[PDB]
RNA sequence: AUUCUGUGAUACCUAGGGGACGGGUAAAGGCGAAGGCAAUCUUUUAUGUAAAAACUGACGUCGAAGGACGAAGGCAAAGGGAACAAAAAGGAUUAGAUACCCCAGUAGUCUUUGCAGACAAUUAUGAAUGCCAUAGGUUAGAUUUUUAAUUUAGUCUAUAAA
């Protein structure tokens, strides 16, 4: 039995946060923008730290914290939402589903070689 | 696994930083307390224990400064002797 | 019980900041045991002298070996540096090149260790499975 | 396994699980330092746009003279501090 | 004697550098 | 006599090649013959289907090292034997 | 045709200094640290000393004048020299004391060196002339190669999988044709045998023929072979049909000169009490509690196995110092790696009151007030 | 010249490894090959699952060959090989480094030592 | 491999004459069932060895 | 902002397909006449370096011209076309904005056969020979009491005489 997953997905303009069940299909994908956050306002660290508090509320409301005995939690970019959901999920907010959790991985996508990217850019 | 360099001719041998800088204690105990206030809640109660410690650092007194900690006086003495030499 | 398994941890707590193993033989003198020998200054717990040189066998003829293709690799699936092997460049760049026929052949994985070295390892039980899906 | 095959995917390399001597708490810190030791926040940056292999090439020769220098000049500090334990 | 006032030091360094670790030990909760 | 050092060199290999020509397969019989007794369903402890169960893991650094720094605890006597030979058959050349 | 100038440098105390030894050879594949280094098996480098006046003056007969922070106020003056003149013009030197004194004090113990025995006690001295001797003669027989313990060979069992290489393909490989001539004196004396023989009732040693045939008679039969092989190369002998084959043999003298004492049948008489039973007991520390399947203990600067038997089971931090037992030295043996191990016996009651009687410390004066 | 080939043909069926390995070995002795040695390894997992021939796999089953023949022979070993439909992949490596010393060595393909060379 | 037929045939000539099994030191204390045996069996082994060596050192199995 | 999305996007997966790219190793490292060459297997190719012997016996160096090779871009033909991206075009910024920035985007980059011959094609230093005092690293070997020192051929720092 694969545990549930946890994806927090965060770049430098917005955070992704997926719950899946073990067949990996999304149950809670939610983003910054869910909440209200406009253009720039869904980058910011308090942004990110509202919606994992969102969505673990909404976890609460769909009685998740009793219905999950194995959830992996999966770290993808290192945006400002890396830190501030992982507070979130350690401190008070999430206590009934943090002693629950089997595995901690990380999912940022690297190529080795790959496409080539965008040219530099001359901000000055 | 190659050993290090020596290293080339300097006009002096030292470190920017000869003393640690310290770091203001309570800039932390505020985090705290603004972490709280995120979670929490501004007007709660279990903020009061956190609330309290940030006045707390207020009313004590700074430390006084450490005694310098001389390193740079005893790099000029071997600068000449570790490296190739001094350049001017 | 309740003394005595606490103080069963204030022992082991004590013994975990001797970093050092005493051994048959090895002399110390009363400065061995100060606190500026014990706490192991030394950030570096490196090879002794280019292991592969000693066990004197050649890398790229052993491309099949999955354990010992896993051993230079991070977890990652990345090439240790030299630092952390401690051999000589000769040395280094067969192993290298060693990770990377086996790689290149399509018999072992470049992301992470060989599948069936993870199962042996910790968290055998807990390995990312596959559901079906269908 | 022999009902479920094992999910092989870059992912499974940067996995650390749970243990009853290993938290979840403490379990991030060991993926930060192994993700840290692996530069993975580095390479994202340096595979945000496209570096021309002269350019590469110049970056890393200033950037590896730094590092030597750091090196050669650690070194220097604590070889100091050793002659002047001797009283030299 | 010598090894006496040499080991009693290191227990002193041992002692504060372990409560070092817990009160570091709190601030991973 | 610089030149038939070679030829020893070159001889010794040879003599080498001779002896480990036991097991070699040079004619279709013997291949058969050994496909058939190695070939089979349940060869691996069968349970287990793979070499990964009676010969659990290949040989490791860590298992390496264990045999010069860990142990050294019988495995000398096993090594030593093998080692003698090679001593022996390098002065007399006649592969023993 | 030397020059005076050039005669006096040759004798000079300066030019006695030995060349640092190899240090104490260890595991091969191990993790040691470099930045830091704590003190070897054995010391490397030679001790010095002078006298208290010209100590005064920081002058130990070196490049330069040391200095006198770290050199004077001591009791013993002692002080090892890495390089006399480094690349940062100083004399790169530290304190020797770590192994000086410990030489003093294991001599303080009065326990001889004996060579170990396989596990009937039978504590045999080493400075013997029968088994302490390194000359010999090719015409010796193999049984007295045994007694020997400084061979020129290697020990196959020690060398690494690479080393072991290296020396067949650069000491092994080039002797053939020496090791053939090896055999013609062999067999030389045997055609000399049957002939001395029936004469009661050598020859020129050069028959390229019998060679070849010789070792084909010996093919079966590998013992008799080795046995032959092992006087051409001076390996250590190894299989049973045996002396330090376990780990190999000694890379030192089996004594390493840390003590020249024969035997310890002797009883040191007590001034009041009399001829007492055993030696006097001496106080060790512990190290590494049980609680590692074994506890460590310093016994005079050595670290030994504790005694096969509180104290050992688990550490106490109120203990002030460390925990302390008395401990009588049975035997001591230096292994092939060099160390210095003893077998470290557990003391006696009475031994360790006697003892502690002259130093004062005693609760209770056995001489006079002790009724029963 | 001292070759080596790591065939991994499909787990279904053992059959199908015994007429893959009798073909690709009598073909080598038909040529004028030397056989050294042919080790069965069992069914493991993959480096990764991939797809073969409209048909996913997690756990093939690996047979290595170690062989002495020609550059013709080997390339036709090679060709072979890979036409079959039944093998997944192949890994063909010319093993050794070309002198008779270091190619007198080769025996048995180890698993639990070194190939010391 | 820098060889010849000379050298390849005294190679496997020598090799052979130091591999026969050694013969009974006496006629008596001889077994003619085991001496027969690993006669024909030496024989037989001989005959393949050179079959294989002579494959492994053909100038035709070799490179440019 | 233009832009994508209720014709169900982003996000998380499953199963196939398709192109070019080369993560770590990696270093003052190395290889070629230079230009330049960094995933991997087989096949194939000329120099060069070390140590010993043997061999030819001045057979050597430079080299106008001719011919060969020659980065990126470009031309021609047939393929390929994911990504990047001159041009063309749109959205912003600005007093104005061709621009720098952004949404997108064709040649081209890639493959095969030719043309083309210009580069800060640089070590701003033609190639080669003889010769001049040291030190600290480093690369591939060799010798040795292989621990650590001598030594050959390169490369890079810091100096003496100059
Ligand atoms: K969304
Ligand atoms: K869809
Ligand atoms: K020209
Ligand atoms: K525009
Ligand atoms: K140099
Ligand atoms: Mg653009
Ligand atoms: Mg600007
Ligand atoms: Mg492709
Ligand atoms: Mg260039
Ligand atoms: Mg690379
Ligand atoms: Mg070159
Ligand atoms: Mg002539
Ligand atoms: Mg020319
Ligand atoms: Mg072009
Ligand atoms: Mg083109
Ligand atoms: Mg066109
Ligand atoms: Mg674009
Ligand atoms: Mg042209
Ligand atoms: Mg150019
Ligand atoms: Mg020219
Ligand atoms: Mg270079
Ligand atoms: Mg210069």
């Amino acid at each position: 039995d694969e545990p549930y997953h946890f994806h927090i997905y965060s770049h430098k303009h917005n955070t992704h946060i997926t719950v899946t069940k073990p067949n990996r299909d999304a149950l809670i994908s939610l983003s910054c923008g869910n909440l209200g956050f406009k253009k720039s306002n869904r980058k910011h660290y308090d942004s990110a730290y509202q919606l994992g508090a969102y969505v673990v509320d909404k976890m609460h409301q769909m009685n998740l914290h009793n219905k999950i005995k194995k959830m992996e939690v999966v770290l993808r970019g290192f945006g400002p939402g890396r830190e501030a959901v992982i507070k979130v999920l350690l401190g008070n907010e999430g206590r009934m589903l943090r002693s629950s959790i089997v595995r901690v991985s990380d999912a940022t996508r690297l190529k080795f070689g790959g496409t080539r990217s965008k040219k530099p850019r001359r901000l000055g | 696994p190659n050993k290090p360099i020596r290293l080339p001719p300097l006009k002096q041998l030292r470190v920017r930083q000869a003393n640690k800088a310290e770091e203001n204690p309570c800039i932390a105990v505020m985090s705290s307390v603004l972490a709280c206030w995120a979670s929490a809640g501004y007007n709660s109660a279990g903020c009061a224990t956190v609330e309290n410690a940030l006045r707390a650092c207020m009313d004590a007194p700074k430390p006084a400064p450490k005694p310098n900690n001389t390193i740079n006086y005893h790099l000029s003495r071997f600068q000449e002797r570790l490296t190739q030499g001094k350049s001017k | 019980v309740q003394e005595l398994l606490q103080s069963e941890v204030t022992s082991n707590n004590y013994m975990r900041m001797m970093r050092r193993r005493w051994n048959n033989g090895d002399v110390y003198a009363p400065r061995d045991l100060s606190p500026y020998e014990m706490k192991g200054r030394n950030g570096g717990w490196v090879e002794a002298a280019d292991v592969v040189d000693e066990l004197g066998f050649s890398p790229l003829d052993n491309y099949r070996n999955f354990s010992l293709i896993s051993d230079y690799i991070t977890p990652f699936g990345r090439i240790r540096h030299s630092k952390e092997t401690g051999l000589k460049p000769v040395n280094q760049r067969k192993i290298a090149k060693m990770v990377r026929r086996a790689i290149g052949l399509g018999i072992h994985p470049s992301v992470h260790k060989h599948p069936e070295i993870l199962k042996n390892s910790n968290g055998r039980h807990l390995l990312p499975l596959v559901v079906p899906k269908g | 396994q022999q009902e479920l095959n094992i999910r092989l995917r870059p992912s499974t390399g940067r996995t650390f699980y749970v243990s009853g001597h290993q938290d979840f708490a403490g379990a991030l810190k060991l993926l930060h330092r192994t993700v840290a030791a692996n530069k993975v926040k580095k390479d994202v940056r340096l595979q945000r746009f496209h570096e021309r292999p002269a350019l590469k090439r110049k970056r890393n020769l200033r950037e590896r003279w730094r590092a030597r220098f750091k090196e050669g000049f650690k070194a220097a500090v604590n070889r100091t501090f050793e002659l002047k334990n001797q009283g030299w | 004697e010598l090894e006496n006032k040499t080991y009693e030091s290191w227990k002193k360094w041992a002692t504060t550098e372990i409560a070092r670790q817990e009160s570091a030990r709190a601030s991973m909760y | 006599e610089k030149e038939a050092m070679k030829s020893e060199a070159r001889r010794d290999a040879v003599v080498q090649l001779y002896v480990a020509s036991k097991n070699f397969i040079v004619d279709e019989k013997e291949l058969e013959e050994h496909v058939n007794k190695h070939f089979t369903e349940k060869i691996h402890n069968a349970s287990g289907r793979s070499i990964w169960d009676s010969q659990k893991n290949p040989i490791s650094m860590r298992e390496l090292r264990n045999e010069f720094s860990g142990f050294n605890t019988t495995s000398a006597a096993v090594k030593t034997t093998v080692r003698q030979k090679n001593v022996a058959e390098e002065l007399t050349g006649g592969k023993l | 045709g030397v020059s005076p100038g050039g005669a006096l440098l040759r004798t000079s105390r300066m030019f006695s200094l030995p060349p640092v030894i190899p240090p104490p050879p260890g595991n091969k594949l191990q993790m040691i640290s470099e930045r830091a280094s704590a003190t070897e098996a054995y010391p490397t480098h030679q001790v010095l000393t002078t006298f208290e006046s010209s100590r005064s003056r920081g002058d130990w007969g070196l490049k330069r004048p040391l200095p006198l922070k770290s050199t004077t106020g001591t009791t013993y003056p002692m002080v090892k020299v890495k390089e006399m003149d480094s690349l940062e013009q100083i004399t790169d030197f530290t304190s020797g004391t770590q192994h000086g004194l410990t030489l003093k004090k294991f001599q303080a113990l009065n326990i001889p060196i004996s060579t170990p025995s396989e596990i009937r006690p039978v504590q045999r001295s080493v400075f013997e002339a029968d088994t302490d001797v390194t000359a010999f003669s090719p015409d010796e027989q193999i049984q007295e190669a045994e007694k020997r313990w400084k061979f020129s060979g290697p020990w196959l069992a020690g060398m690494t999988p690479g080393e072991f290489k290296e020396y067949l393909a650069k000491t092994v490989r080039p002797k053939r044709a020496e090791f053939r001539k090896f055999i013609q004196k062999k067999i030389a004396a045997q055609k000399t045998e049957a002939a001395n023989r029936e004469l009661q009732e050598k020859p020129e040693s050069i028959t390229d023929d019998e060679v070849t045939e010789y070792l084909r008679r010996l093919r079966n039969d590998n013992q008799v072979l080795y046995d032959l092989v092992g006087q051409f190369l001076d390996l250590a002998p190894l299989k049973p049909p045996s002396p330090y084959g376990g780990r190999g043999p000694p890379i030192t003298h089996p004594s390493a000169g840390i003590s020249y004492l024969r035997t310890a049948a002797y009883l040191n008489n007590h001034p009041i009490y009399g001829p007492q039973k055993s030696h006097p007991p001496v106080q060790a520390r512990v190290l590494k509690p049980r609680r590692g399947n074994d506890a460590k203990i310093g016994v005079a600067g050595f670290v030994a196995d504790g005694p096969l038997g509180s104290v050992m089971d688990k550490f106490d931090p109120s203990i002030e110092g460390g925990a302390k037992l008395w401990v009588n030295v049975d035997k001591a043996t230096v292994d092939s790696t060099g160390r210095v191990q003893l077998t470290v016996s557990d003391a006696k009651a009475t031994d360790v009151l006697i003892a502690k009687e002259l130093i004062g410390d005693a609760r209770e004066p056995i001489f006079g007030s002790a009724p029963k | 010249m001292l070759y080596e080939t790591i065939g991994i043909v499909r787990p279904g069926n053992i059959a199908e490894v015994k007429e893959l390995v009798l073909t690709a070995g009598k073909l080598i002795l038909n040529q004028g090959g030397v056989i050294r040695d042919i080790k069965n390894w069992g069914t493991f997992l993959l480096p990764r699952p991939i797809s073969t021939n409209q048909q996913r796999h997690n756990r093939g089953h690996y047979f290595v060959m170690r062989y002495d023949a020609s550059i013709a022979t080997h390339e036709e070993v090679r060709r072979t090989m890979k036409a079959d439909p039944r093998v997944i992949r192949t890994a063909n490596v010319k093993l050794g480094d070309g002198k008779l010393e270091t190619l007198s060595r080769f025996g048995a393909i180890p698993w639990r030592s070194l190939e010391e060379a | 491999y820098l060889l010849n037929k000379d050298e390849f045939d005294s190679a496997i000539q020598y090799a052979e004459h130091i591999l026969k099994p050694i013969k009974a030191e006496d006629r008596l204390t001889a077994d003619p069932e085991k001496e027969d045996e690993e006669a024909r069996e030496h024989a037989a082994r001989h005959a393949k060895a050179v079959a294989a060596l002579e494959r492994i050192a053909k100038l035709e199995h070799g490179g440019a």
